C-alpha cells in the first residue's frame, strides 16, 4: 500500500517562498508558522495572505452586509442575548412580503433585506477582481475568475435578475439559516416542481458529476503518486509513466480517456455547467415558464400512475361548493 | 395570451433546449474529446493541430512527442490472436516491461522555479530538514519483502519546489553502491525502512544515477518503475490469480 | 487498436480469479473474470427492462417505469408484473456494479498502481443498498424502495422527501448536500488552476508548481499541496454519501416526524425555552 | 433525538411512489389512550311523554324532547363540559330557567353549533360527527385553541414557561415555529387562513405558461402568499398527526383527481367548515363571555383543525355517539 497517499510519513521544512507578482508583493502580510497536523494531509504553512484593495473592499462590503442581516437578526428576538443564540438558525432578513413590485420596499418590510444585498453584491464583485488580479499579477490563466464568474452570476439570478424580470422583489432569498432554505419550497411550488425544470436535471447531472469526476481523478492521482502522478504541470509538458499509466487504467475500463491536462478540463467545465445551467433554470422561470410539470405536462413528457387509492374530484369544481 | 408563446404549439423554453444540447454535444464531441486526443495519438498495430508549450526555463516542446530514438521491447506475444498479452522474455524489471515500464522523459534535471536542482539529497539542500516530531530514516534498516536486511538509508531526497520528500536513499548491502526507493514504496517506522515491493536481492538492479546529487526526470521514471514492477514481478507468485 | 505508448503495458496477470483464462483484451476494454460476469448480469439486467417494458402502456424514454412491488408483498416475492422485474433488475444491478468493481482492481494490478479507484467506486455501490436493501428491511418491505424509470424515479425522491414535511432540514442531507457543494467547488478550483499554469496566455512560459502555492496563498492565505488536494477531492465527493447515508436511513426506522421537529434537541432545551 | 423502530408504514399512493403515512406505535398508543377516555352513550330513556317546550319555562332548542330524553341530554352536556362543577356551572342553584350565568348563554348557542355540524357539515364530520366532547374532553375550556396571535403550549392545559407566555415579545419566533411543525415560516395560518374567508390557499397557476394580465409587477400575487399556504400545511399536518402524502402525490401538489387523495376533498369541507365555526359561532361569543376568556384584542377563543383532532387524522380515532344522541344531529 502507499502510505503517502493517507498522509504525510516524514514532512520536510525550508525556507518559504515567495514568487514576485508584477505588482503587490508588498501588501502581503502575516508572518507564516507552521503546524504538525495539517502538515501531515497539507502543506504544513499557514499564511501569509495578500491584502490588495479589492480584497480590503470585499472585506468592507461584505461584513457591512452581514452587520445589517445580524442586527435585524438580534432585533427579531428583541435583543436577548440567550434567545438570539437559542434560535439563531430560525432567525432572517425577509424580502417585501406585501407586492410593491420593483419599488424600494419600506425597511421594515423589505428595505434592509434590498441593502444587504447591494453590500453583499458589491463584496462579491470586489472578490471577483481579487481572483482575477492575482492570476493576471503572477502571469496564470483567468480560469478560476470566469469559474467563479458564474457562480456569481446564479447568486445574481435569484437574488435581482429574475425578481426585476418578473417585477418583484418580493421572489428573492432570504438571508437566515432555516429562512433561505425555506425560499427554496416556496420558489418550487409556485413554479410548478422544479423536479420539472429541464435545466434543474442538467444543474444536477453536471453536480452530481462533479462528485463522479473528483472522486475517480482524485483516486486515480492517489494510485499513481507512486509515479509522480501530483506533479501535473510538468507531467503535461513532459509525459510519464503516472499518466501514461492513468490514461491506460480508464482506456481499459470505459474504452477511452483523458490527457492529463484535459482531464482539468472536463472538471473545469462540469464546474461551470452547474452554475450556467441553474442560471438559464431561473432566467426562463416565471418569465416564460409558470408551472414545470405542467410544462412537461404539455410536450408529453410527465409520467402517469395507476390510481391507487380512487381518484379524487377538485371539490371546488363541484356544483354549490362554496367559494 | 401567455409570455413566451410562439407560432405553433412552440415555446421559447422548449427552443433553448434543443440549443443547450447542442452546446454541450459541440464541447464534448468537437473540443474535450479532441483534447483529449493530445497523448497517445495516432495509435498503431480527428486530431487536433499541435499544441507548443512555452518552457519555464528555455526552450519549447510541442505534444505529442516525436523522439529521435525508440526502445527495443523485450516481450514475446502469447499468441496471434491481436488482443493477446504479451510476455517478457527476460528479466522484466531491468527489461522494464509491464508494470516495469518507464516512459522516455526528458534527460534533463528537474528545475525549481528559480533555476536549481528541484530533487536533491539533504547533503545537498543544507538549508531543509525534517519536521520535528517524524522519523529520521537516515541510519536505519531496510527490510526488503523477504525480511532480509538490504541495506541502510543514507539520505532523504527533497523536492525544494513543494517541500516534500520524495525518496530515500540507501546503501545497497555488498554492492558498494547505492539505491534510491520512492517513499510510496516505504513504510516508515522508528526502527526500520519496510520494503515490500522487491526482495532484498532486487535492490542490487535498480537503476542507477550518472550523477550522484542530482537526478533527470527520466532517471525518475527509471527507478520508480523498478519497484512498480516487484509489485507483479518480485516473485513467481505475484504474476499468478490471488485465488 | 493500441496507444502509442500501451504496448509494453499489455502484460499477463495481476488477476484476482481466472488466472489467464480470461486474461484477455476485447479491442481497448480489458476483460478477465469480472469483464465476463459484467457482460452477463449487464445483458440478462437490460433483457428483463426490454420485457418488462413492452409489457408496459408506453414505449416513450421519460415515462417509461418498472417499480416496486406494493407494500403488502413485505420481503418476499412478487409476481413479476407487480413488483417482481423491479426485484430481479434490483439483483442485476448490484451483480454488474460489482463486478465492474472487482474488474477495475484487477486493472490496477496489471498497472502496477493503487487501488484507489475501485475503493472510491464502492461508495455509489454503498448508497445505492442503503436506498434500494438496507432502508427497505429495516422498514420491512421492498417497497419503499426507489422505482427505476428516468422521470419516475424523481417522484420518488420527492414524495419521500415530503413525507418527513421539509428534507432541508434533515441533519444528514444538509450534510450531504453541503459536500455536494464544496466537491463542485473544488473541482473547478483544481481544474482552473492546472489549466492557468499550463496555459499563461499570449505566448507566455508555462508555469510552476511554486507558482500553484503563491497563487492560493495570495488569494486564501493557505494552499492544499498538490497531491493534497487529490486527498480532499477524494474526501470530499465520498462523503457526499457516506453522510448521507445517515440522514437516509434515519427517516422512517429511527425518526417518523417531519425533520424540522428533530431539531428540538437543541430548541427545547428547558433552560432557555 | 431518535425513534426506535419498527415503525408503522401504510401506502396511499401507487406502488414506488413513496406515498404513506409513517407512524410511531407509542406516539399512536398514548393518543388511543387517550382518546378513550370518552364517556360511554347515556342509557336510552322513556320515549314518551310531553314535550318540554311545554313541561319548562326557557327551553327554546331542544323543546321536541320528552321530559327523560331532555334530563338525559342534561347529563350528557354535564359529562363533556362540566362534570367537576357539574349543573350549577350554567344554572342558577335555585332557578334553572335563569341565563344568570354566562355559561348557560353561551352553551345555548353551543347547541345551535353541534347541531349544525352534524347537520350541515356532513361533507365533512360523516356519520361519525360531533360532540362537545369531541372538543372540551371534559373541561369548559377546551384544550386546543386560537387567539388572533400564536400562543404556546398549544395544550393550555400545560402550564407556559416566560418565553412562551404572549407577553414576551422575545419568544414570538417559537411561537410561530411551534403552530407549523417548528419550520421557520414566518406567517400565523391561523389568522390568515382559517379565522375568515379573506384569503385563498391556492397559489399555483393551473396553466404551463405565464398568463399576460396577472403575471408581472403588481399584477402579481407576492411570493409570501406560497410560504404561508406552505406554513397552512405544515399546520394541517401536524394538527392531524400526518404529512403530506395523506392528502397530495407531490408530483403535483395543485392537482386533483389521481394526484389527492379521497383525503384531500374532505380537508376541503374541514376548511369551509372552520370558517363556519369561526365566523358565524365562536367570533361572535366575545359579547358573551367574561374579559378573562377573551384574548388580547378582545376576541373569543376559536377553532382550528387541531380542536377536533388533537394530532389525530379522525378525532377519536373515529369514536361516534351520533346514534345515541339524535337532538345533537343531523336535523329533520
Ligand atoms: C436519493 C436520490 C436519487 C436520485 C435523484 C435524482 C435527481 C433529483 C435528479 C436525478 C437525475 C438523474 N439520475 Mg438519479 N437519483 C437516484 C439514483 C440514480 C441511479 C441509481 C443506479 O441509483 C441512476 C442510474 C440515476 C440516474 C439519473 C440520470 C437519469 C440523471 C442524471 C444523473 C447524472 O448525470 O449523474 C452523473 C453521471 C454522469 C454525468 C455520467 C452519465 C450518466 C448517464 C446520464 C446515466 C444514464 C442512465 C440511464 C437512466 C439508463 C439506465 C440504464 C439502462 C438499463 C440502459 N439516478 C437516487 C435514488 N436523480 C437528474 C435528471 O435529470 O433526472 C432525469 C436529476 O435532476
Ligand atoms: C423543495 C425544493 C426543491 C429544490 C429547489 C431549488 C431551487 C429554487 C433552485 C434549485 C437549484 C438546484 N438544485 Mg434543487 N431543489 C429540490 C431538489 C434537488 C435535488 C434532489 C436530489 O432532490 C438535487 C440534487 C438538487 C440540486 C440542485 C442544484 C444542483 C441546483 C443548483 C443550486 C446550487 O448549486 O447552489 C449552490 C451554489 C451557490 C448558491 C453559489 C454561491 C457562489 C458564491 C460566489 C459564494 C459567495 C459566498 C460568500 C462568502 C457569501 C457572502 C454573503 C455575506 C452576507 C456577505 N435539488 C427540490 C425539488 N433547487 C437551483 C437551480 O438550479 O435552479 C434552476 C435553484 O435556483
Ligand atoms: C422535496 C425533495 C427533497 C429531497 C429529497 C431527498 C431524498 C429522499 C434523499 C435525498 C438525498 C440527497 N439529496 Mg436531496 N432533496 C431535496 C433537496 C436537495 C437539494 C437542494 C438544492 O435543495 C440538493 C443539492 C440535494 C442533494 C441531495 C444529495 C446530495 C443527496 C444524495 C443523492 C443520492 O443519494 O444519489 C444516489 C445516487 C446513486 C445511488 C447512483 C449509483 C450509481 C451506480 C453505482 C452506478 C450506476 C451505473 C449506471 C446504471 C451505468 C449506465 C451505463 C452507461 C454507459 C453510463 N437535495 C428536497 C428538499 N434527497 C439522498 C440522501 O443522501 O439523503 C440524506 C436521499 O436519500
Ligand atoms: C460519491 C460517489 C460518486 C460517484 C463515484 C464513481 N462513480 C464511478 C466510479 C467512481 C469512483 C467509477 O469507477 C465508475 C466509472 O467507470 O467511471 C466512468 C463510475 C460510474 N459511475 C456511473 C454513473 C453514476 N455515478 C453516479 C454517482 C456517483 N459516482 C457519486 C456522486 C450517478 C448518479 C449520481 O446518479 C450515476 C448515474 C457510470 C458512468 C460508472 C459505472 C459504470 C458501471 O458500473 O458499469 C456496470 C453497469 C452497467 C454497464 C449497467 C447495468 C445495467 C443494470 C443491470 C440495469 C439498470 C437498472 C438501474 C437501477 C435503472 C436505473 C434507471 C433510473 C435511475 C432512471
Ligand atoms: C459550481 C460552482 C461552485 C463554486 C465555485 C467557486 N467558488 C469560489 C471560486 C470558484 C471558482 C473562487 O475563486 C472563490 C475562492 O476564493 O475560492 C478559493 C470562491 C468562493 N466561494 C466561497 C463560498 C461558497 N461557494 C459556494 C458555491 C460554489 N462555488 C458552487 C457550488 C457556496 C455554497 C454552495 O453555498 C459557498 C458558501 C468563498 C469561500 C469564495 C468567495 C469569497 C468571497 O467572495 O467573499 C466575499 C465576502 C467577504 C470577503 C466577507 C468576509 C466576512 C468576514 C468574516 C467579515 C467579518 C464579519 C463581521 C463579524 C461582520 C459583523
Ligand atoms: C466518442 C465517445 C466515446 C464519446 C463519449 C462522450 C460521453 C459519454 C460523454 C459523457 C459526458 C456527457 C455527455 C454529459 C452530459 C450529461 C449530463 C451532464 C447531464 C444529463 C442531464 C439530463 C438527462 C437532464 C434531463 C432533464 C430532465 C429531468 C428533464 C425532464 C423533462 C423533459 C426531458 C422534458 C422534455 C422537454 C420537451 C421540450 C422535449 C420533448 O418534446
Ligand atoms: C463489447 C463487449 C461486450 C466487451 C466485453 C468487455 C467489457 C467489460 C466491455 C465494457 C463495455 C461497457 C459496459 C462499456 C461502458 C463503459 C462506460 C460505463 C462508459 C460511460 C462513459 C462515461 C459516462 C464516463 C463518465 C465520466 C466522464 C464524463 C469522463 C470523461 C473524462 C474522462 C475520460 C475521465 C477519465 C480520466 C481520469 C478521471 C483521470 O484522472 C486521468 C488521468 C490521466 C490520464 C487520463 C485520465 C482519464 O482519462
Ligand atoms: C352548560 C354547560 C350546561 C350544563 C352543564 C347543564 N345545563 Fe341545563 N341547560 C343549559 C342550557 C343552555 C339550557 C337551555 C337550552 C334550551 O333548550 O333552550 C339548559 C336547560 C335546562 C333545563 C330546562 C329548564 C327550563 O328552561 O325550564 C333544565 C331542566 C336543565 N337545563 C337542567 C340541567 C341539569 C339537571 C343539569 C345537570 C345535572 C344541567 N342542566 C347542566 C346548559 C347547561
Ligand atoms: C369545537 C369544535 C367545539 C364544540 C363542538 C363545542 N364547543 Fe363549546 N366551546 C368551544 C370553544 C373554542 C369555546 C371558547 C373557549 C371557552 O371556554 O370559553 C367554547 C366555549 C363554551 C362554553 C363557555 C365556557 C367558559 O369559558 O366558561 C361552554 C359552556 C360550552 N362551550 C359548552 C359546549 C357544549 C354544551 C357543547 C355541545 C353540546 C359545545 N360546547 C360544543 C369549542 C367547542
Ligand atoms: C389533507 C389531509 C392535507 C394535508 C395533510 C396537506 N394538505 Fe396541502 N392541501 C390540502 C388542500 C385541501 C388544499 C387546497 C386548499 C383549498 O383551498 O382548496 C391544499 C393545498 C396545498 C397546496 C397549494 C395547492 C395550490 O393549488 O396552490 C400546496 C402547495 C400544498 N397543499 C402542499 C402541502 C404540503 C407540502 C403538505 C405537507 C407537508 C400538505 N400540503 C399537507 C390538503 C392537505
Ligand atoms: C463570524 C464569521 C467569520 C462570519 C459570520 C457569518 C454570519 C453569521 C452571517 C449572518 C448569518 C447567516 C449565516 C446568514 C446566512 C445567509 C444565507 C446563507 C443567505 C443565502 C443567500 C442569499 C442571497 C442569495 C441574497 C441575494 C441578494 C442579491 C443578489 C441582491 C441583489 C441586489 C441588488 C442588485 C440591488 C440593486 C437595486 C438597487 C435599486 C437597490
Ligand atoms: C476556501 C476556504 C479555505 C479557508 C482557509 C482559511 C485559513 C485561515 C488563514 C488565515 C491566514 C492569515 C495569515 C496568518 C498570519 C496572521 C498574521
Amino acid at each position: 500500500a502507499d502510505y503517502q497517499t493517507i498522509y504525510t510519513q516524514i514532512q520536510a521544512r525550508g525556507p518559504h517562498i515567495t514568487v514576485s507578482g508584477e505588482w503587490g508583493d508588498n501588501d502581503r502580510v502575516g508572518k507564516p508558522f507552521y503546524s504538525y497536523w495539517l502538515g501531515k494531509i497539507g502543506d504544513a504553512q499557514i499564511g501569509p495572505i495578500y491584502l490588495g484593495a479589492s480584497g480590503i473592499a470585499a472585506f468592507a462590503f461584505g461584513s457591512t452586509a452581514i452587520l445589517i442581516i445580524l442586527f435585524n437578526m438580534a432585533a427579531e428576538v428583541h435583543f436577548d442575548p440567550l434567545q438570539f443564540f437559542r434560535q439563531f438558525f430560525w432567525l432572517g432578513l425577509y424580502p417585501p412580503k406585501a407586492q410593491y413590485g420593483m419599488g424600494i420596499p419600506p425597511l421594515h418590510d423589505g428595505g434592509w433585506w434590498l441593502m444587504a444585498g447591494l453590500f453583499m453584491t458589491l463584496s462579491l464583485g470586489s472578490w471577483w477582481i481579487r481572483v482575477y488580479s492575482r492570476a493576471r499579477a503572477l502571469g496564470l490563466g483567468t480560469h478560476i475568475a470566469w469559474n467563479f464568474a458564474a457562480a456569481i452570476f446564479f447568486v445574481l439570478c435569484i437574488g435581482c435578475i429574475h425578481p426585476t424580470l418578473v417585477g418583484s422583489w418580493s421572489e428573492g432569498v432570504p438571508f437566515g439559516i432555516w429562512p433561505h432554505i425555506d425560499w427554496l419550497t416556496a420558489f418550487s411550488i409556485r413554479y410548478g416542481n422544479f423536479y420539472y425544470c429541464p435545466w434543474h436535471g442538467f444543474s444536477i447531472g453536471f453536480a452530481y458529476g462533479c462528485g463522479l469526476l473528483f472522486a475517480a481523478h482524485g483516486a486515480t492521482i492517489l494510485a499513481v503518486a507512486r509515479f509522480g502522478g501530483d506533479r501535473e504541470i510538468e507531467q503535461i509538458t513532459d509525459r510519464g509513466t503516472a499518466v501514461e499509466r492513468a490514461a491506460l487504467f480508464w482506456r481499459w475500463t470505459i474504452g477511452f480517456n483523458a490527457t492529463i491536462e484535459s482531464v482539468h478540463r472536463w472538471g473545469w467545465f462540469f464546474s461551470l455547467m452547474v452554475m450556467v445551467s441553474a442560471s438559464v433554470g431561473i432566467l426562463l422561470t416565471g418569465t416564460f415558464v409558470d408551472n414545470w410539470y405542467l410544462w412537461c405536462v404539455k410536450h408529453g413528457a410527465a409520467p402517469d400512475y395507476p390510481a391507487y387509492l380512487p381518484a379524487t374530484p377538485d371539490p371546488a369544481s363541484l356544483p354549490g361548493a362554496p367559494k | 395570451m401567455y409570455h413566451g408563446a410562439l407560432a405553433q404549439h412552440l415555446d421559447i423554453a422548449q427552443l433553448v433546449w434543443y440549443a443547450q444540447w447542442l452546446v454541450i454535444w459541440t464541447v464534448v464531441l468537437l473540443y474535450l474529446r479532441r483534447e483529449d486526443r493530445r497523448e497517445g495519438y495516432p495509435l498503431v498495430e480527428e486530431l487536433p493541430y499541435p499544441k507548443t508549450f512555452v518552457l519555464p526555463h528555455g526552450g519549447t516542446v510541442t505534444v505529442p512527442r516525436r523522439r529521435p530514438e525508440t526502445r527495443e521491447l523485450k516481450l514475446a506475444q502469447t499468441d496471434g490472436f491481436e488482443g493477446a498479452p504479451l510476455q517478457p522474455t527476460g528479466n522484466p524489471l531491468v527489461d522494464a516491461v509491464g508494470p516495469a515500464s518507464y516512459a522516455e522523459r526528458a534527460e534533463v534535471v528537474d528545475a525549481t522555479v528559480d533555476g536549481k536542482a528541484k530533487i536533491v539529497p539533504l547533503r545537498v539542500a543544507t538549508d531543509f530538514s525534517i519536521a520535528e516530531g517524524d522519523v529520521d530514516p537516515r541510519g536505519l534498516p531496510v527490510v526488503a519483502a523477504d525480511g532480509v536486511e538490504a541495506g541502510t538509508v543514507t539520505d532523504l531526497w527533497v523536492d525544494r519546489s513543494e517541500h516534500y520528500f520524495r525518496y530515500l536513499e540507501l546503501s545497497v548491502a555488498g554492492s558498494a553502491r547505492t539505491a534510491l526507493i520512492p517513499l510510496g514504496f516505504c513504510d516508515v517506522k522508528k526502527d526500520k525502512i519496510v520494503v515490500t515491493s522487491i526482495l532484498s536481492e532486487q535492490f542490487a538492479n535498480v537503476p542507477r544515477l550518472q550523477s550522484r546529487d542530482q537526478i533527470t526526470l527520466r532517471e525518475e521514471d527509471k527507478v520508480s518503475a523498478y519497484y512498480a514492477g516487484g509489485l507483479l514481478y518480485a516473485t513467481p507468485e505475484r504474476a499468478e490469480s490471488l485465488l | 487498436a493500441l496507444l502509442s505508448f500501451e504496448r509494453k503495458y499489455r502484460v499477463r496477470g495481476g488477476t484476482l480469479i481466472g488466472g489467464d483464462l480470461f486474461d484477455f483484451w476485447v479491442g481497448p476494454y480489458f476483460v478477465g473474470f469480472f469483464g465476463v460476469s459484467a457482460i452477463f448480469f449487464i445483458f440478462l439486467g437490460v433483457s428483463l427492462i426490454g420485457y418488462a417494458a413492452s409489457q408496459g402502456p408506453t414505449w416513450d424514454p421519460f415515462a417509461i417505469s418498472i417499480n416496486p412491488p406494493d407494500l403488502k408483498y413485505g420481503l418476499g416475492a412478487a409476481p413479476l408484473l407487480e413488483g417482481g422485474f423491479w426485484q430481479a433488475i434490483t439483483v442485476c444491478a448490484l451483480g454488474a456494479f460489482i463486478s465492474w468493481m472487482l474488474r477495475e482492481v484487477e486493472i490496477s494490478r496489471k498497472l502496477g498502481i493503487g487501488w484507489h479507484v475501485p475503493l472510491a467506486f464502492c461508495v455509489p455501490i454503498f448508497m445505492f443498498c442503503v436506498l434500494q436493501v438496507f432502508r427497505p428491511l429495516l422498514l420491512g418491505s421492498w417497497g419503499h424502495a426507489f422505482p427505476y424509470g428516468i422521470l419516475s424515479h424523481l417522484d420518488w425522491v420527492n414524495n419521500f422527501g415530503y413525507q418527513y414535511l421539509n428534507w432541508h432540514y434533515n441533519p444528514g442531507h444538509m450534510s450531504s448536500v453541503s459536500f455536494l457543494f464544496v466537491n463542485a467547488m473544488a473541482l473547478g478550483l483544481h481544474g482552473g488552476l492546472i489549466l492557468s499554469v499550463a496555459n499563461p496566455g499570449d505566448g507566455d512560459k508555462v508555469k510552476t508548481a511554486e507558482h500553484e502555492n503563491q497563487y492560493f496563498r495570495d488569494v486564501v492565505g493557505y494552499s492544499i499541496g498538490a497531491l493534497s488536494i487529490h486527498r480532499l477531492g477524494l474526501f470530499l465527493a465520498s462523503n457526499i454519501f457516506l453522510t448521507g447515508a445517515f440522514g437516509t436511513i434515519a427517516s422512517g426506522p429511527f425518526w417518523t416526524r417531519g425533520w424540522p421537529e428533530w431539531w428540538g434537541w437543541w430548541l427545547d432545551i428547558p433552560f432557555w425555552s | 433525538c431518535f425513534e426506535p423502530p419498527p415503525a408503522t408504514t401504510t401506502q396511499t399512493g401507487f406502488r414506488g411512489l413513496s406515498m404513506g403515512e409513517v407512524l410511531h406505535p407509542a406516539t399512536v398508543k398514548a393518543k388511543k389512550e387517550r382518546d378513550a377516555q370518552y364517556p360511554p352513550a347515556l342509557a336510552a330513556v322513556k320515549a314518551e311523554g310531553p314535550p318540554v317546550s311545554q313541561v319548562y319555562k326557557n327551553v327554546k332548542v331542544l323543546g321536541n324532547l320528552t321530559e327523560a330524553e331532555f334530563l338525559r341530554t342534561m347529563t350528557a352536556i354535564t359529562e363533556w363540559v362540566s362534570p367537576q362543577e357539574g349543573c350549577t356551572y350554567c344554572h342558577d342553584e335555585n332557578n334553572l330557567a335563569s341565563e344568570a350565568k354566562y355559561p348557560y348563554v353561551v352553551a345555548r348557542r353551543m347547541l345551535e353549533m353541534t347541531r349544525a355540524i352534524n347537520t350541515n357539515w356532513t361533507q365533512h364530520v360523516a356519520q361519525t360527527g360531533v360532540t362537545c366532547y369531541t372538543c372540551h374532553r371534559g373541561t369548559p375550556l377546551p384544550p386546543y385553541v386560537r387567539y388572533l396571535e400564536p400562543t404556546l403550549p398549544l395544550n393550555n392545559r400545560e402550564t407556559p414557561t416566560h418565553v412562551e407566555r404572549v407577553e414576551t415579545r422575545s419568544g414570538y419566533v417559537v411561537r410561530l415555529a411551534k403552530y407549523t411543525a417548528y419550520s421557520a415560516l414566518n406567517y400565523d395560518p391561523f389568522t390568515m387562513f382559517l379565522a375568515n374567508d379573506k384569503r385563498q390557499v391556492r397559489v399555483v397557476p393551473q396553466t404551463a405558461l405565464p398568463l399576460v394580465g396577472v403575471s408581472r409587477g403588481k399584477e402579481r400575487r407576492p411570493l409570501s402568499d406560497a410560504y404561508a399556504t406552505f406554513a397552512l400545511m405544515m399546520s394541517i399536518s401536524d394538527s392531524l398527526g400526518t404529512n403530506c402524502t395523506f392528502c397530495h402525490n407531490a408530483q403535483t401538489f395543485e392537482s386533483w383527481g389521481k394526484k389527492s387523495t379521497p383525503q384531500r376533498a374532505i380537508a376541503w369541507w374541514g376548511i369551509r367548515m372552520v370558517r363556519d365555526l369561526n365566523m358565524n359561532y365562536l367570533a361572535p361569543l366575545n359579547a358573551s363571555l367574561p374579559a378573562s376568556r377573551l384574548g388580547r384584542q378582545g376576541e373569543a377563543p376559536q377553532a382550528d383543525c387541531r380542536t377536533c383532532h388533537q394530532g389525530v387524522t379522525k378525532p377519536l380515532f373515529g369514536a361516534s355517539r351520533l346514534k345515541d344522541y339524535p337532538e345533537l344531529g343531523p336535523i329533520k
